[PDB]
């Protein structure tokens, strides 16, 4: 019944996967061994003959290090060994190595494992793909896998949770190249993609959680909370829900304009105890503050095409509508002329769950706003400009060419990005 | 990506290589018998990058020791950590190279090369996932220089997809054992431009100047110079041998450091500067460590970084310090010294911090820079070369080995092109 | 989607196999010089 398969690619994807699955277990009362003493959780967890609950997920990395930590870790019994796939040689922050050279060896094995999970599904909805834009595996292997998934799965829904690179935490000079190459190749294969800018997450951890030097552990716990908010509607049956198809129908007006901006609230530090309880009005107001965004950009300089508000916990429809009405009186929120109905609201009964010993405080109510704004084009522009700086001099190009890539693939990828930026511009013009 | 195969060639190569192994063994808590006696799990986490685990608790360097002369090998075996090395891994000739690149590259070296490749193949086929090779040698001699570059070419033939890394020591008139060093160096530079993925340009001119001027050692010995080499080698390899995010393997380092194939010559830097005896010392804070990145006084290549521009920089901080302070200080230096970093390579300075400091120091900093100022080192070699070549002085030593004048003209022209290439990117602008 | 996948990979081996054989072509060329000089080294000598 309505199953969803989660694929975690590369270090970023695997590490975010660890955070997501830890949070899902806390939310559904599943122990780290898969034991549990609704029924919708079955969309994400299958059940074995021993009454154990197993994530409907595949973890893939071209290097074994990251995944070796999962198979030694607290949740080693949660996953069956066959769903934790590792190679020997990494993609060395090279899209060409991930996509071609190294990727081509493991691709068939990864798809065989995905096929085995799909065979356990009676009503497979589709896939959730987690990866970084910057790493060779996250970029190169993901686009290779996405292409192969379109072939094997027909017209099956594929949603992404993409880690947009940040210099505060960046590991490679070539991340703009890998980002553009993966976006070009994956664009025609993805139905909806939620970008997560590591700088936005880094700044929220610093500002809201008072963490001087945020680590991936800090970043992922926060990321996991947003992913859980998007997936709560699939894993639970509330008063107001949204399936794989309804997300896309409400937020995606055109094929290529499939990049919603996520905004989450409240993000409160586990200290204090006075900084709560926030009302529905207060958390809704926080969604329109650029400081709570998952991608750095300015919506006041762009136009909205769709706004989805996903509430969780002690929330009443009357409270929500009152909050939306006051926000509508703040003229500053501009929508495209071809869009009337701006607000689609969903309420899921379960209050946000937090990891014990975590940085996040337990709240009675939270909200995740998914908005399709033309302001997200600003994130593409930043990436495209960094690509252009290096590409004008063909700096580092030899690394890709050496692996069998052609220079033409770089031109093609960049022209496609130029067309994407042009698409966001065309969409914001009035008729 | 796991194992690195280390090769030591010639007098200099073996001397520096032996010191590298005693330094890193001490850091990884390995005694001269191969037994681990440390008390930190970080020491063993990535031990497999440089050591093979032999039967039981013992660790053996994945090192091949090469020379055309037997004496140096005997000196290594006799040494402090001499017993740690794999007996079968010592490959030595009887007929030396006599500080003649032609003997090392074409004659005597060619005769020994196959016996060396046989030992490197044994080590390589034992590997789960070979990253590549690391060669320590001098460019002024005959074995390290001529045979070393011959080995690079032969290894490249058999392992064309592995990373080729070198620690190449540049000759200097300040600490010269032969008048023909400019010829040997030029002939070797020609080979490295074409055959390595990354070369750490270790300049004896800079090492002598540091010892004499900074360490106040009136008469520096190779032991004094090698103490600086081993401190640098320990620093630049920190990322490969301890758990880390940045430049964790040879390929990732190369991919982040090398924008153009031929521009793979690194200018290493180190702070604080210490002398063998100096176990004092009481100094070095984070702002202090960071300031020495632009300090010509701290460069292992005799070039002023302020005479050029950095294409890419890797900076490794070691010891117990604030990661926040490091990030602030590093950003301050890039903002203050904007003009010494290329604008067309965004976020080109990458930093890593390792909790384990090197021996004797509580805090240290290692810099790996890909700077256009490295052209000063190559210009120096070209002018020394031309002064001799103009008069065809000592050419009989090379032609007598079967070499032709053209090879000399070609090596020189290739090296001048390399200088011209650094100058081209020094003058390049982000006008796009 | 089959000819887009196969043809992108047609160009991969066409490239990567050649871009490590353009390599070994000169690695032939320099050993073509090893004993082009080594024997010249005897034809100078076993000639005087
Ligand atoms: N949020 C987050 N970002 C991460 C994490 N790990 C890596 N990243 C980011 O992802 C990029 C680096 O790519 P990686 O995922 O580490 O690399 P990879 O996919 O394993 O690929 P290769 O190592 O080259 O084979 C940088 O922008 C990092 O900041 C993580 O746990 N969380
Ligand atoms: N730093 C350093 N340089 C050395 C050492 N021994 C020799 N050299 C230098 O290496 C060059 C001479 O080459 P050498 O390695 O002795 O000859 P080979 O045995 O034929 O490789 C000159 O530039 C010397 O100054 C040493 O132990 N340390
Ligand atoms: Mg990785």
């Amino acid at each position: 019944m309505r199953e969803c398969i989660s694929i975690h690619v590369g270090q970023a994807g695997v590490q975010i996967g660890n955070a997501c699955w830890e949070l899902y277990c806390l939310e559904h009362g599943i122990q780290p061994d898969g034991q549990m003493p609704d029924d919708s959780f079955n969309t994400f967890f299958s059940e074995t003959g021993a009454g154990k609950h197993v994530p409907r997920a595949v973890f893939v990395d071209l290097e074994p290090t990251v995944i070796d930590e999962v198979r030694t870790g607290t949740y080693r019994q949660l996953f069956h060994p066959e769903q934790l796939i590792t190679g020997k040689e990494d993609a060395a922050n090279n899209y060409a190595r991930g996509h071609y050279t190294i990727g081509k060896e493991i691709i068939d094995l990864v798809l065989d494992r995905i096929r085995k999970l799909a065979d356990q599904c009676t009503g497979l909805q589709g896939f959730l793909v987690f990866h970084s834009f910057g790493g060779g595996t996250g970029s190169g292997f993901t686009s290779l896998l996405m292409e192969r998934l379109s072939v094997d799965y027909g017209k099956k829904s594929k949603l992404e949770f993409s880690i947009y690179p940040a210099p505060q935490v960046s590991t490679a000079v070539v991340e703009p190249y890998n980002s553009i190459l993966t976006t070009h190749t994956t664009l025609e294969h993805s139905d909806c993609a939620f970008m997560v800018d590591n700088e936005a997450i880094y700044d929220i951890c610093r500002r809201n959680l008072d963490i001087e030097r945020p680590t991936y552990t800090n970043l992922n716990r926060l990321i996991s909370q947003i992913v859980s908010s998007i997936t709560a509607s699939l894993r639970f049956d509330g008063a107001l829900n949204v399936d794989l198809t309804e997300f896309q129908t409400n937020l995606v007006p055109y094929p290529r304009i499939h990049f919603p901006l996520a905004t989450y609230a409240p993000v409160i530090s586990a200290e204090k105890a006075y900084h709560e309880q926030l009302s529905v009005a207060e958390i809704t107001n926080a969604c329109f503050e650029p400081a709570n965004q998952m991608v750095k950009c300015d919506p006041r300089h762009g136009k909205y095409m769709a706004c989805c508000l996903l509430y969780r916990g002690d929330v009443v429809p009357k409270d929500v509508n009152a909050a939306i009405a006051t926000i509508k009186t703040k003229r500053s929120i501009q929508f495209v002329d071809w869009c009337p109905t701006g607000f689609k609201v969903g309420i899921n009964y379960q209050p946000p769950t937090v990891v014990p010993g975590g940085d996040l405080a337990k709240v009675q109510r939270a909200v995740c706003m998914l908005s399709n704004t033309t302001a997200i084009a600003e994130a593409w522009a930043r990436l495209d400009h960094k690509f252009d700086l290096m590409y004008a001099k063909r700096a580092f190009v030899h690394w890709y060419v050496g692996e069998g890539m052609e220079e033409g693939e770089f031109s093609e990828a960049r022209e496609d990005m130029a067309a994407l930026e042009k698409d966001y511009e065309e969409v914001g013009v009035d008729s | 990506m796991r194992e690195i195969v280390h090769i030591q060639a010639g007098q200099c190569g073996n001397q520096i290589g032996a010191k590298f192994w005693e330094v890193i063994s001490d850091e990884h808590g390995i005694d001269p018998t191969g037994s681990y006696h440390g008390d930190s799990d970080l020491q063993l986490e990535r031990i497999n990058v440089y050591y093979n685990e032999a039967t039981g608790n013992k660790y053996v360097p994945r090192a091949i020791l090469v020379d055309l002369e037997p004496g140096t090998m005997d000196s290594v075996r006799s040494g402090p950590f001499g017993q740690i090395f794999r007996p079968d891994n010592f490959v030595f000739g009887q007929s030396g190279a006599g500080n003649n690149w032609a003997k090392g590259h074409y004659t005597e070296g060619a005769e020994l090369v196959d016996s060396v490749l046989d030992v490197v193949r044994k080590e390589s086929e034992s590997c789960d996932c070979l990253q590549g090779f690391q060669l320590t040698h001098s460019l002024g001699g005959g074995t390290g220089s001529g045979m070393g570059t011959l080995l690079i070419s032969k290894i490249r033939e058999e392992y064309p997809d592995r990373i080729m890394n070198t620690f190449s020591v540049m000759p200097s008139p300040k600490v010269s054992d032969t008048v023909v060093e400019p010829y040997n160096a030029t002939l070797s530079v020609h080979q490295l431009v074409e055959n390595t993925d990354e070369t750490y340009s270790i300049d004896n001119e800079a090492l002598y100047d540091i010892c004499f001027r900074t360490l106040k050692l009136t008469t520096p010995t190779y032991g004094d110079l090698n103490h600086l080499v081993s401190a640098t080698m320990s620093g630049v390899t920190t990322c490969l041998r301890f758990p880390g995010q940045l430049n964790a393997d040879l390929r990732k380092l190369a991919v982040n450091m090398v924008p153009f194939p031929r521009l793979h010559f690194f200018m290493p830097g180190f702070a604080p500067l210490t002398s063998r005896g100096s176990q004092q010392y009481r100094a070095l804070t984070v702002p202090e460590l960071t300031q020495q990145m632009f300090d010509s006084k701290n460069m292992m290549a005799a070039c002023d970084p302020r005479h050029g521009r950095y294409l890419t920089v890797a900076a490794i901080f070691r010891g117990r310090m604030s990661m926040k302070e490091v990030d602030e200080q590093m950003l301050n230096v890039q903002n203050k010294n904007s003009s010494y970093f290329v604008e067309w390579i965004p976020n080109n300075v990458k930093t890593a911090v390792c909790d384990i400091p090197p021996r004797g120091l509580k805090m240290s900093a290692t810099f790996i820079g890909n700077s256009t100022a490295i052209q000063e080192l190559f210009k120096r070699i070209s002018e020394q070369f031309t002064a001799m070549f103009r008069r065809k002085a000592f050419l009989h030593w090379y032609t007598g080995e079967g070499m032709d004048e053209m090879e000399f003209t070609e090596a020189e022209s290739n090296m001048n092109d390399l200088v011209s290439e650094y100058q081209q990117y020094q003058d390049a602008t982000a006008d796009e | 989607a089959k000819e887009k996948l196969a043809q992108k990979m047609e160009s991969n081996k066409e490239n990567r196999k050649y871009q490590e054989a353009e390599l070994l072509k000169h690695l032939a060329e320099k050993r073509e010089h090893e004993r082009e000089v080594i024997q010249r080294a005897i034809e100078e000598n076993n000639n005087w």
